[PDB]
């Protein structure tokens, strides 16, 4: 039937990684309309000659835009807390990653971050 | 006007709706004064077989209905004219506004609009 | 409900509008138009709402090749129409017919209901204009909605 | 068929429409314009389904040099003239005639005979617009296509 | 109006219309009513070699045709009007809507168009 | 005050207006449309100030699904009915009834008051226009503001 | 011919248009403005061809400076005059005169006049919008080409 | 005067267009609307200036918060009437009121004024539009200027 | 001459318009607006060529500050009066005042004095667009010309 | 005549290169109008001096956006599975890509992928 695309619920955990302290796991809102993006398994490829391919080793990506929560420190966020994060689509989809780390932190506003969280694996659900 | 030209005889109506529990609505069309009145054309009409009158603005009236006044009746937004002849299908009036001649309370002047006349349109309860 | 990834006007009015408002006995009205005929739709009890579409539209892609992720548009609008009561005090004094009416409660109830429906179902609807106009002593408070989906093929 | 990439009015209305719905008799009468006389086309049994050319134009690069890729782009409209048929109870109740008119099901098959006709001989056409509007006992459900196509000239 | 100005004999025809099997789209007039009216030009007319008229709005009324008012037949949007002359090349009306005059149920006034008058029109069936 | 972070008509009136001009004795009368009636919303007495909200539109992103930061943006204006007085100056002189008016210092305090009303409570608008239009000894000084807020749902 | 990078309209309708279909008995007329006069240009028998100019236009830089490349546009339309002709079926009926008119043949024999014209001087136009409209038993024909060039001088 | 960064309608009559034109004896005329009344603007000796703001506007930014550097844009126009004074060369002959009316000089001198007053205060306006149409005997000649300032607040 | 870097409209009829056609006995009249009458401009025996100004605008910056390159645009039609003739041929024939009229050595020609012209003193106008026109037995030819300079201020 | 250029079907095929499964998936839709993409020369061209030219080996290569199907796993999309895709564009031609890699899988949202597939050879079929 494929129903309407979009996000229905996302999850977050902070753990930090100095005083070992967890937060959550807390709801969070999109910003805009545009979605979180993907890259699964963990090895990338590269075109080598005449059909052939190098296939190294490379990690499970993941960019995600979502509003500051006001209770939460802007720096969990830019990349000072490990995160687990857990998103819904409205399909029935489901993505979670344990052990995530915000690597390349981009400069925001105070209100409405996107952050590139890298780690080994996601897992899907995959409606069943 | 002379008493002679009140020549129909009409049922001016009140509808109540109620929601269908299916998903549709009903219109029930109860009587509340009958009695004589004139009617006069005032633009042509355009049928479309099976009566139903095909004019496009709905709110311009074709029929002029003249009838006695009465003071303590107020012909709503929501009344019909239910007129019933005797060898012709009955036809379905709306109302669209009503004229108080010349204020002297003897006679109202209802602005109508022909529904349609056909032989299977729903009597008055 | 039919078309798992939609609603029908139908459905939108009994399952989002009917269990909103109780001071409209259940009078959600879908039409072809709402301003296809005013003679008709201004006689129903004074809490009646309407529910007609405005017009079909697409959102990008709509070339039909049997597999082309057929994207579709259904702009329709939900009308109010309500009784404005004016107050009166102890000595003789009356609101005029064009005082400010509350809206904000009307806008408040119906978009919590979509809310509701939206998190029973995942079937969500895009909020596009307001319009507000009085005559007489009724007020017209006009929603412009807009949904998208996929339209659906059977083999 | 004349022109294989392309397919004319008449070859629409005839191999789309009527092998499409059953009550309207194969009435997809052709037409030059949709509007070219409301006196003229009102009189053929209600369904008469209209299909009438509402502009041709381009889609790019349209120039006449005997080897350019001559783009062409016809704007056609298909309208439906559907009877609408009150619901009646035995307890004095009715129907209005604006109520609402369940179209999905006009466009759903619609829509399904011009996929198998797409799959049998490769010929796409784009979706615009639906329209619908009433008139006494008449409803109008008005979809405006798109087809895009090059003009093969001859030898 | 005076019955000695009716002097124009018509027959009032139906529209039937299917679909040939070749494609296109057939319409035969079946004759109805016949009897004598009174016509009357209320716009100018272009006639266009072949005789065809010119009008350009299609719904504009050029002609009104007053006959006997008939309580159980239902004039309808797809009525023709079929006039026939002794050294005049016939005509063909369209009806575009009739009023019953004065609502009296005496005469029915026929508001109708002009659409072809030449010598080789199909007559009815 | 309701709505933490936007301002209803009837606020905006009583604590901005109203604490500006002293020369209307509190007549900000919130309505509908400000031109749902020019016969009811002139017999006020001369220095009054109407209020009324134009059209309730969107600024972005606006699926209503539970978590989309639902944005929203009502556009209001405030008219101001300001009477004209004509100056005399014994010789037999007058000066017309088209003369300059002078609107600024109205644009002023009104801004003020606006500015004040900010710092207290964090709730900003945006100036859009502003036109004048004099009729008889009537003159009409129309602004035209924006104001952006958030859909707080409530659980 | 005159100005070997261009054409002028009488050579647009004697060189293009009568060459092409011989039912006209080569009446191409060009005129002033295709509009400017009704009740003249409906006075010529069944089938007579217009030409007349539309528009004159610039198609980019159109500075006269003795060497800019004066680029010029001229938008002009040329419209059939056909006569609809009704089948009988001897059986006791008739086509209305609201029924679909062939014009693509139109299109085709035009256009395959264009592309040898162009193949024989090496000028071509530009299709822009084709528009089909009946009135009485006459069906109109609306093409409306654009031709680009250069403007040369005389010293 | 008063708003350092900014002149009002008076004082830039009083400054640009007196100390400007003198065969108009100082009358330049701030208005509401230059086309609110045309019975009364009408009546005023043969050479006269008015200046009227067509409508306050905004020049980017605008929101009210207390430091976002409001801006403001005010376009008004500046309207003469002047008499046309025909040409009589005795032999019996005379120049028609439609003639050619030197506008150029009465622009220079506007700007002129205006470039002297810029370098005397350090304030400029923005030229928009220049209209010219006559009635009667009477020339009338609109400029449409725009002035960019920011909007001072006071504690 | 005056304006060094422009041409005023006398000069422009006296020295382009003049110097073209001698069917016109110097007969180039300037006028304020095209369309100022058109009782008065239409009562001078013989062909005639109108020259007047439609409206002044700018080409980018346009603020008064002494020192800012103030650019100016002028546009200004030019309307050509040519008395149509019919062509008679013996045999009871004529042509109709619909007929085609030859505009192309109007526009070369008064483009080729204008050539000469600019190449004489440097000045540039551009070409926007070109439309024709009957009415009776007169052909209104109307070019629309436009120029850009810059307004040079005078100590 | 040359028929209205567009794609008409899209089959993939997965096949896992770890536990050796493989997937006849029930072909794909395309998610917009931007056509899937070809290259079939295997050889590469530099531009030497003089005309001349360096010939050396390649691969050949082919991008394809598609809407992810709801039952295959993400990941294999993102260039973790062997796909052998088959294109039917409405002219009638075929071209087929047997044994396929993903090379260089760029984040996706999950309801629609842009593939670049790397492969030795691709065969056409030139509509008769």
């Amino acid at each position: 039937c494929n129903k309407q695309n979009g996000v229905k619920n996302i999850l977050i955990t902070f753990t930090d990684c100095d005083t070992q302290e967890v937060i959550g796991p807390i709801s969070h809102e999109q910003p805009d309309d545009t979605l979180p993006t993907y890259k699964n398994c963990a090895w990338t490829n590269t075109a080598l000659t005449n059909g052939y391919v190098q296939r190294s080793a490379s990690n499970a990506t993941m960019t995600l835009p979502v509003v500051r929560d006001l209770r939460v420190p802007l720096a969990f966020y830019q990349g000072c807390a490990q995160v687990d994060v857990q998103v819904e689509k409205f399909d029935g989809t489901v993505m979670t990653l344990t052990e995530g780390a915000v690597v390349e932190p981009e400069e925001s506003d105070g209100r409405s971050v996107t952050m590139n969280i890298v780690a080994s694996e996601i897992d899907e659900l995959l409606p069943p | 006007m002379r008493t002679a030209d009140r020549k129909h005889r009409v049922i001016v109506c009140s509808q109540q709706s109620d929601v269908d529990d299916e998903g549709r609505l009903l219109i029930t069309r109860a009587g509340v004064i009958q009695g004589w009145a004139a009617i006069a054309p005032v633009k042509a009409i355009r049928f479309s077989q099976d009566g139903v009158s095909m004019q496009k603005d709905t709110m311009q009236p074709t029929h002029d209905i003249t009838m006695n006044y009465n003071p303590d009746v107020n012909v709503s937004v929501s009344a019909w004219v239910y007129e019933h002849r005797l060898k012709s299908p009955p036809r379905w009036f709306k109302v669209l506004s009503v004229v108080n001649v010349d204020e002297c309370s003897r006679y109202m002047k209802i602005r109508c609009r022909l529904v349609e006349t056909s032989d299977d349109v729903t009597p008055p309860v | 409900l039919t078309y798992g990834n939609r609603v029908t006007l139908p459905e939108f009015a009994k399952y989002i509008v009917a269990p909103a408002f109780h001071e409209i006995e259940g009078r959600a009205i879908p039409v072809t138009g709402v301003d296809d005929d005013a003679s008709g739709t201004q006689a129903t009890k004074l809490p009646f709402v309407l529910v007609g579409l405005r017009q079909g539209d697409t959102s990008g892609p709509a070339t039909i090749a049997g597999n082309s992720t057929i994207n579709l548009r259904d702009d329709f609008i939900v009308e109010f129409n309500m009784k404005k009561e004016r107050y009166r005090d102890r000595k003789g004094g009356e609101t005029p017919f064009f005082s400010y009416y509350d809206y904000e409660s009307i806008r408040d109830r119906l978009f919590n209901s979509m809310i509701e429906f939206s998190g029973e179902h995942g079937i969500t609807f895009e909020f596009v204009s307001l319009d507000i106009s009085t005559e007489g002593d009724v007020v017209y408070i006009e929603f412009r909605f807009r949904q998208n989906y996929e339209w659906c093929e059977t083999v």
